[PDB]
RNA sequence: CGCGACCUCAGAUCAGACGUGGCGACCCGCUGAAUUUAAGCAUAUUAGUCAGCGGAGGAAAAGAAACUAACCAGGAUUCCCUCAGUAACGGCGAGUGAACAGGGAAGAGCCCAGCGCCGAAUCCCCGCCCCGCGGCGGGGCGCGGGAAAUGUGGCGUACGGAAG
């Protein structure tokens, strides 16, 4: 939908900053257990409500 | 006295304004979109700076709150330079990015090496 | 022609997120939220569902202005004191 | 589906008492709070009697009791009048009144009569303000030496 | 005119003390001293009127 | 006093003097709203009696709950169960209808307390009950020490709790061997204390 | 240097709004010299200005709502925010006065009936 | 016709306040089933229970007898042991089922309307002076405004009470 409302433009504003990988110079920290992000979400199989 | 209209309105009354005896809240709230807080950064991607080279504009990232008119008064105060017109959109990031179209008195790539975008 | 050639016509939707809960539940012919019930001045809440009870009752969130109250009740409201100073 | 011999019974679990069921595992604990607020009412109230006013000789009503002579509710205003303590003085110097009881004889009457008559020579009233001393006050040598009593205050044995 | 609800119902509030039977005891009321005897009492109890703050 | 006379006078309600007052003031309620308030008592003796005293801050409001019983709200006729339960048009309601008019009162004044009420009138299809109403946070209300009782949140909305008198009478209380099936607090605390299996320590 | 708001509390008003005024100008310049890509010691040194913005503005709001509630000491009716703001029901308690106030009624029996001062012999 | 009272009733972005909503383990009011048991089932049972609805508090409700009793009489309410699986109810089938008395936990009583007698002796609000003010309160002055006689306050409430 090109015709998008200022809402839902802002939501999926939101959902695609979220969409970002784990930043590299966190795995080397003392209390980790992060491996990865393992909330993603790949446009084709996840289809993000709304 | 008479009545024509067989229609009873209601009488027009006095109404008074507000005479507070004490103010609700004591002082009125700074302005927190001000002429700093409006404009955040200007953009120095390359596509941003073919365009200060090319048609005298330049190009920031404002906030979402803001009018066309108020960025324009803010670049107006913040750099000293006035402003032909201005073009906003927002980026699919979230923030508004403004094209700020100078005078022809003024020239884009000298205000930009003036702020420090190059 | 009840199936998979019909759910091809899946594309004009019922909900949207509603701006109570924040859930994807608010329709848009009843204009009314599924989850909160949104035009009602009271939230929709039942007792057959604890489990829709306990995914938000006041634990669930901020607690913005109750934990506050909450430090606050632990020495029992002082308010225009300030400390002693150095 | 019983078996051979045995008392055929009526178990009230029918209804759902899973749901409705009180035990006592705050057994020590209600007994070790209210003894803590025994404690601190009986020093709170500090040479006065503990355990609260004096209540009369008064008999049990049915014909199963009627021998049986208990400490009632407070003193009826026929036997304070004849005592001559005022129905709001006794209140306040320690005696529980009631104002529901009646009195139908004279031998239940003269015993509570009695009982008021020595609980008046039993007690020892202090002074209002100390440094002052009034005349219906007890005397400094009886004010030094007066202390809580435990129990029940002149007690009812039969 | 279209009088509003209230000007309606305290008019034919009146109308109906003059249509239903009206007792006497409400009668009585009704038949009132005359005016030549009111003011003159009025200007006799003006004499003896309570006291102002 | 004029109040025994006035009491006496409202006792004899036959008498063709209260039949020509109680139908004049019932078609005129009739003819008003379901809600509006009333400027003062109809009634200032059962309003004193009843603990309106005439000051700033007590309220009479004039209520029209609609008379008759209650059927029972279900579809077209269909209680879906056993022939117990099949009924719907011969039902009563647990409450007085004075209660309800309590009820709605302070419903619709929230800011207010219902301290108690009487009845003013009645015909075939309504009855008209007079609610006494004290606004908590005035301060001829708050400053007065026998009737700042009310302004203590313990009393917030009497009259659906069920504490004023319409709604007392309707609990099923009082002393008695009438009253066994409410000792205790009232008849779901007696229900309580009694189906409750009191499991001690060691039996 | 470093900003503190110990000595920033008897400076005056259009004074703390200029030092207000050039900290709001060079955070915008960090944040060029952030975009551009500049140096750590920048990068280090916003978060500074942020804060030293921050203690200004305390500062300020401080100074400000001081004054405000110094103005309506004495006075009867006072504005919301310089109200006591304790909880909702505490705010509609009684008060320790209006509590304290007992009918004649009552009084004259805590006169004429005090509670006494007692103790029985064994 | 105009002016002025009062009464019923409207409009105010009038001055000052107040209710809404939430959680809801415990509590109060209403509504309230069917599974289930009866070796079927319809009365009963499940059960005044689940679900529904309204309303509170730190506890709620109850509570100072239009009581229990039938004795040589007890004496507000609430809770516990007992009464008692009793009296009683029930296709007297299945099942249901209290209270009095007694022992304990605790313990506290009181106020109106009316009848009255006191020059409304009463209450709210505005303005100023002093004090205190983050529970807007104490004292004084206002030919300041209201409320109230269609009844406020003082004494007085069944234990009687008032006046001389
Ligand atoms: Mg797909
Ligand atoms: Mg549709
Ligand atoms: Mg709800
Ligand atoms: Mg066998
Ligand atoms: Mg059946
Ligand atoms: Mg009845
Ligand atoms: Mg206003
Ligand atoms: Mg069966
Ligand atoms: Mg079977
Ligand atoms: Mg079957
Ligand atoms: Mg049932
Ligand atoms: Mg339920
Ligand atoms: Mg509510
Ligand atoms: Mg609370
Ligand atoms: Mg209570
Ligand atoms: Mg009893
Ligand atoms: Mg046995
Ligand atoms: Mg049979
Ligand atoms: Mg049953
Ligand atoms: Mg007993
Ligand atoms: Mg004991
Ligand atoms: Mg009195
Ligand atoms: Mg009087
Ligand atoms: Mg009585
Ligand atoms: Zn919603």
């Amino acid at each position: 939908s090109s015709h998008k409302t200022f809402r839902i433009k802002r939501f999926l504003a939101k959902k695609q900053k979220q969409n970002r990988p784990i930043p590299q110079w966190i795995w080397m920290k003392t209390g980790n257990k992060i491996r990865y992000n393992s909330k993603r979400r790949h446009w084709r199989r996840t289809k993000l409500g709304l | 006295k008479i009545r024509t209209s067989p229609t009873f309105r209601r009488p027009k009354t006095l109404r008074l304004r507000r005479q507070p005896k004490y103010p609700r809240k004591s002082a009125p709230r700074r302005n927190k979109l001000d002429h700093y807080a409006i404009i955040k950064f200007p953009l120095t991607t390359e596509s941003a700076m073919k365009k200060i080279e090319d048609n005298n504009t330049l190009v920031f990232i404002v906030d979402v709150k803001a009018n066309k008119h108020q960025i324009k008064q803010a670049v107006k105060k913040l750099y000293d330079i006035d402003v032909a017109k201005v073009n906003t959109l927002i980026r699919p990031d979230g923030e508004k990015k403004a094209y700020v179209r100078l005078a022809p008195d003024y020239d884009a790539l000298d205000v930009a090496n003036k702020i420090g975008i190059i | 022609t009840k199936g998979t050639s019909s759910f091809g016509k899946r594309r004009n939707k019922t909900h949207t997120l509603c701006r109570r809960c924040g859930s994807k539940a608010y329709h848009l012919q009843k204009s009314t939220c599924g989850k909160c019930g949104y035009p009602a001045k009271r939230k929709r809440k039942y007792n057959w569902s604890a489990k829709a009870k306990r995914r938000n009752t006041t634990g669930t969130g901020r607690m913005r202005h109750l934990k506050i109250v909450y430090r606050r009740f632990r020495h029992g409201f002082r308010e225009g004191t300030t400390p002693k100073p150095k | 589906a019983p078996s051979r011999n045995g008392m055929i019974l009526k178990p009230h679990f029918h209804k759902d008492w899973q749901r409705r069921v009180a035990t006592w595992f705050n057994q020590p604990a209600r007994k070790i709070r209210r003894r803590k607020a025994r404690q601190a009412r009986a020093r709170r109230i500090a040479p006065r009697p503990a355990a609260g006013p004096i209540r009369p000789i008064v008999r049990c009503p049915t014909v199963r009791y009627h021998t049986k002579v208990r400490a009632g509710r407070g003193f009826s205003l026929e036997e304070l009048r004849v005592a001559g303590i005022h129905k709001k003085v006794a209140r306040t110097i320690g005696i529980s009144v009631d104002p529901r009881r009646r009195n139908k004889s004279t031998e239940s009457l003269q015993a509570n009569v009695q009982r008021l008559k020595e609980y008046r020579s039993k007690l020892v009233l202090f002074p209002r303000k100390p440094s002052a001393p009034k005349k219906g006050d007890s005397s400094a040598e009886e004010l030094k030496l007066a202390t809580q009593l435990t129990g029940p205050v002149m007690p009812i044995r039969n | 005119v279209k009088w509003p609800r209230y000007i309606r119902l305290q008019r034919q509030r009146a109308i109906l003390y003059k249509r239903l039977k009206v007792p006497p005891a409400i009668n009585q009321f009704t038949q009132v001293l005359d005016r030549q005897t009111a003011t003159q009492l009025l200007k006799l109890a003006h004499k003896y009127r309570p006291e102002t703050k | 006093g004029a109040y025994k006379y006035i009491q006496e006078l409202w006792r004899k309600k036959q008498s063709d003097v209260m039949r020509f007052l109680l139908r004049v003031r019932c078609w005129q309620y009739r003819q008003l709203s379901a809600l509006h308030r009333a400027p003062r008592p109809t009634r200032p003796d059962k309003a004193r009696r009843l603990g309106y005293k005439a000051k700033q801050g007590y309220v009479i409001y004039r209520i029209r709950v609609r008379r008759g019983g209650r059927k029972r709200p279900v579809p077209k006729g269909a209680t879906y169960g056993k022939p117990v339960h099949h009924g719907v048009n011969q039902l009563k309601f647990a409450r007085s209808l004075q209660s309800v008019a309590e009820e709605r009162a302070g419903r619709h004044c929230g800011a207010l307390r219902v301290l108690n009420s009487y009845w003013v009138g009645e015909d075939s299809t309504y009855k008209f009950f007079e609610v006494i109403l004290i606004d908590p946070f005035h301060k001829a209300i708050r400053r007065n020490p026998d009737t700042q009782w009310i302004t203590k949140p313990v009393h917030k909305h009497r009259e659906m709790r069920g504490l004023t008198s319409a709604g007392r009478k309707s609990r099923g209380l009082g002393k008695g061997h009438k009253f066994h099936h409410t000792i205790g607090g009232s008849r779901r605390a007696a229900w309580r204390r009694r189906n409750t299996l009191q499991l001690h320590r060691y039996r | 240097a470093k900003i503190k708001a110990r000595d920033l509390r008897g400076k005056k008003k259009e004074e703390l709004l200029k030092q207000l005024d050039d900290l709001k100008v060079e955070l915008s310049q960090l944040r060029v010299a952030k975009v551009t890509g500049g140096a750590a010691s920048k990068l280090s040194k916003i978060r500074v200005v942020r804060k030293s913005i921050a203690r200004v503005l305390t500062v300020i709001n401080q100074t400000q709502k001081e004054n405000l509630r110094k103005f309506y000491k004495g006075k009867k009716y006072k504005p919301l925010d310089l109200r006591p703001k304790k909880t909702r029901a505490m705010r509609r308690r009684l008060n320790k006065h209006e509590e304290s106030l007992k009918t004649k009624k009552q009084q004259r029996k805590e006169r004429l009936y005090p509670l006494r001062k007692y103790a029985v012999k064994a």
